[PDB]
RNA sequence: GGUCCGGUAGUUCAGUUGGUUAGAAUGCCUGCCUGUCACGCAGGAGGUCGCGGGUUCGAGUCCCGUCCGGACCGCCA
RNA sequence: GGGAGUACGGUCGCAAGACUGAAACUCAAAGGAAUUGACGGGGGCCCGCACAAGCGGUGGAGCAUGUGGUUUAAUUCGAAGCAACGCGAAGAACCUUACCAGGUCUUGACAUCCUCUGACAAUCCUAGAGAUAGGACGUCCCCUUCGGGGGCAGAGUGACAGGUGGUGCAUGGUUGUCGUCAGCUCGUGUCGUGAGAUGUUGGGUUAAGUCCCGCAACGAGCGCAACCCUUGAUCUUAGUUGCCAGCAUUCAGUUGGGCACUCUAAGGUGACUGCCGGUGACAAACCGGAGGAAGGUGGGGAUGACGUCAAAUCAUCAUGCCCCUUAUGACCUGGGCUACACACGUGCUACAAUGGACAGAACAAAGGGCAGCGAAACCGCGAGGUUAAGCCAAUCCCACAAAUCUGUUCUCAGUUCGGAUCGCAGUCUGCAACUCGACUGCGUGAAGCUGGAAUCGCUAGUAAUCGCGGAUCAGCAUGCCGCG
RNA sequence: AAUAAAUGAUGCAGACAGUACUAGAU
């Protein structure tokens, strides 16, 4: 039940409070990201693939 | 846990950003739009053997650079191809989209197309030894200081799935300045799914 | 491998002494060195008040009394679990004296650690004292284990 | 059948004799160590005194009757 | 080969037993040598908070959280010593929600197919819990040289869709462990008729199979250091939204004014055994010595060599196979995911005099701000509410850090300790904190006075300990990430 | 006047599965 869940996410909620977040690429709730709106593994792979101009390997 | 790809590690050292722009209040929106554009262009030109596609934001204008290694198969007559490639993106995005097409010389050196050809040969029921060895020889004659290709999954067996290594030359993944081109490919066979991993060492920059 | 070096801060206006600085470093809890400094200052002031003498000499005599000369170290040679007396170097002697002083002072039990430490310094200057009970027990153990003065 | 001894934690034995009070081990459980086990260590619960009466402020305990498991005689011609 | 040097028979012997010596049955191995690895309570040698010495905890108590047992309308599912148990899941009132009670639907919630009829939407009454209908107001679509095409809704057909359904003992992809340990390999040549060895063995040496010597071997790859980022000092480039000394003004660094200087963001330099003595083979290599911010990878981060655990994930995604399909799929209200006689991991608070309460005072470092962050003023003991400046940010704000210090006060008690459980009254949000947040005031206040075997982390700005900001977020952190 | 380097003996640790496991072609 993945694309059904995506369609439910896309549904117009009765109240705006009923809205929840999804990474817009897969059906993974539980720690979707706001700044990028991309799933954890998806965002990681995409950043590794040269996209996301702002994010790079961090060192401190 | 195992090694990490060099694509995400070499950024800032030598490799530039495949996406070059400064956005605001629409970062994730533009990122999703570009992801959809890349998905569509890959599914469309999957037969045209396109390696990578860069995009640049130009204040409501989008400049797309495409590396295909074969112009006559991506531009062809010039008109029909450019129309079919640009108007579709324009309609599916909502604003102007400009396309530029570069040709990769020595097409047997880029990991993306190398893995694509290996996966095609595998799907053509070619032996996992003949195809690998032939591709390695092709790359080495084209010119590369090191080539590494790995295939894992069911290579003809049902109970066990194992990996295979075949590489010649120097592939120093730990050397930061290596400009190693890395790319992955998948091959869905009748016995299951096969995964192709290829990272090619082209040379170091002083 | 091998030993390692270290250092401390000597200068202290109230009864300047490197051993006093080491004691201040000790008795400190929760990174609150100011509390320990104030406690030591007030305890030395109470000592000087009750006893018409400089607290420095009293503290030196208390340390000379509590300092253990011989240490009894355990050693398991077979199913016997023997012990071996050991000569304590002056550094270890001073550290053990400070440990016993602080521990037995806080164990005594009074209305303030200041008064506790003052009375402990007194019962140390006068050999009859809690830390001196530990000293005597250690000396008794060392004497009983004299059979192994050297392996 | 006739005399004598006992019926107590789940098990084996104390406690009864001194009337106002139930103990030791084993056993089980919890915990700790051990990869898993045993071994090992720290705790917890668990008997209502075979059964029914009587003296009592009060009976596991004193005196009775009964059912059990035992120790011996059940002979003389 | 076991049967079996056994049974019968015979000879010997006082006896013990000795000599001779089968068969049935049963298995396709039993056995010898040597090669590689593995292990050892065999030896030599080395180091990792491992041990030794300590700083503080867990294990006793309350709470929070998670896991197994037991209980349920469901308590969705995975993970199970190191390598599961503050883990997926970086925030369950509905929504997330999977699981369950009930009301429902079946080209279906979602995407391609086909025939048409034309825009759908948007306001309003009834059933509603709503799914959904009964419906009314109402549909304005466009493009062409008249066919048609570009979406949306509907009306019929079946290809289909759905699978958080199973298989991680079929897989791709992604990670944990050995392990940041130092080893794992290849071309040529030699030896051994063989598996294999030689290179990688021997000596010195290092964090390293790092390096040097010898060398029946010569070279090379994956590793290791290296160049990557951060910090520790300096020259120059630049002073506004930074700094304020020299200058003059200010209640305020607020103004004119300077870029002296912290500072920030750029190019360089620098530390690279660079130099000297000693040791060592004269080498590799080690101790000391001047400089210097930096002396022997300066500290830290990224970087995890071949392979092992049929390790974890069919739940992020795809995935062959198997299975359901008017249902193992889909819509909605409510419930459950948060129940506890229980036990156990992790964390927070407590048992008090280094203390409790009250008065005064100083210093912060990093990060965020557009339906977002929100100065200042007012109201209220209070959480917070009203008007609202400013800020798309070195400007303005979040945001007056607390520990700490100087004073007043109490006094060794289950207490002026702790605030849990608790009754009431309120605050933030949101349709609604009732199963179901946090916070505040009122009145009380136990468990608890240091906690059993045993066990855990920590060698320097580390331990311990006090605050600060962000993720997930309408509103929710003792956990996470970092900072001081 | 000189000045010697010793000394060594350690007690305990029992078991772990029945059936399981990788392939290659001039």
């Amino acid at each position: 039940a993945k694309k059904s869940m995506i369609a439910k996410q896309q549904r117009t909620p009765k109240f705006k409070v009923q809205e929840y977040t999804r990474c817009e690429r897969c059906g993974r709730p539980h720690s979707v990201i706001r700044k990028f709106k991309l799933c954890r593994i998806c965002f990681r792979e995409l950043a590794y693939k040269g996209q996301i101009p702002g994010v790079k390997k961090a060192s401190w | 846990g195992q090694k990490v790809n060099p694509v995400g590690l070499r950024i800032g050292v030598i490799r530039d950003w495949e996406s070059k722009w400064y956005a605001g209040k629409d970062y994730a929106d533009f990122l999703h739009e570009d992801l959809k554009i890349r998905e569509y262009i890959s599914k469309r030109l999957s037969d045209a053997s396109v390696s990578k596609v860069e995009i640049e934001r130009a204040a409501n204008r989008v400049n797309i650079t495409i590396h295909t290694a074969k112009p006559g198969m991506v531009i062809g007559k010039g008109g029909s191809e450019v129309e079919a490639l640009r108007k579709a993106l324009n309609s599916l995005t909502g604003k102007r989209v400009h396309i530029n097409i570069l040709e990769i010389k020595r097409a047997d050196l880029d990991a993306q197309l190398v893995a694509d050809n290996i996966a095609r040969q595998l799907e053509n029921r070619v032996s996992f030894r003949r195809a690998q060895k032939q591709q390695i020889q092709r790359t080495m004659r084209a010119g590369a200081q090191g080539v590494k290709t790995m295939v894992s999954g069911r290579l003809g067996g049902a109970d066990i799935a194992r990996s295979e290594y075949y590489s010649e030359g120097t592939v120093p993944l730990h050397t930061l300045r290596a400009d190693i081109d890395y790319a992955t490919s998948e091959a869905d066979t009748t016995y299951g799914k096969l995964g192709v991993k290829v990272w090619i060492y082209r040379g170091e920059v002083l | 491998k091998g030993p390692v070096a270290k250092r401390d801060v000597l200068p202290d206006p109230i009864y300047n002494s490197k051993l006093v600085s080491r004691l201040i470093n000790k008795m400190m809890i929760d990174g609150k060195k100011g509390k320990s400094q104030t406690i030591l200052y007030k305890s030395f002031d109470i000592i000087k008040e009750r006893t018409g003498n400089d607290a420095m000499e009293v503290f030196e005599q208390a340390l000379k009394n509590i300092m253990p000369v011989l240490e009894v170290k355990a050693r398991r040679v077979g199913g016997a679990n023997y012990q071996v007396p050991v000569e304590v170097r002056p550094e270890r002697r001073t550290t053990l004296g400070l440990r016993w002083l602080v521990n037995y002072a806080r164990l005594r039990g009074e209305k303030t650690m200041e008064e506790r430490l003052a009375n402990e310094i007194l019962d140390a200057a006068n050999n009859t004292g809690a830390a001196v009970k530990k000293r005597e027990d250690t000396h008794k153990m060392a004497e009983a284990n004299k059979a192994f003065a050297h392996y």
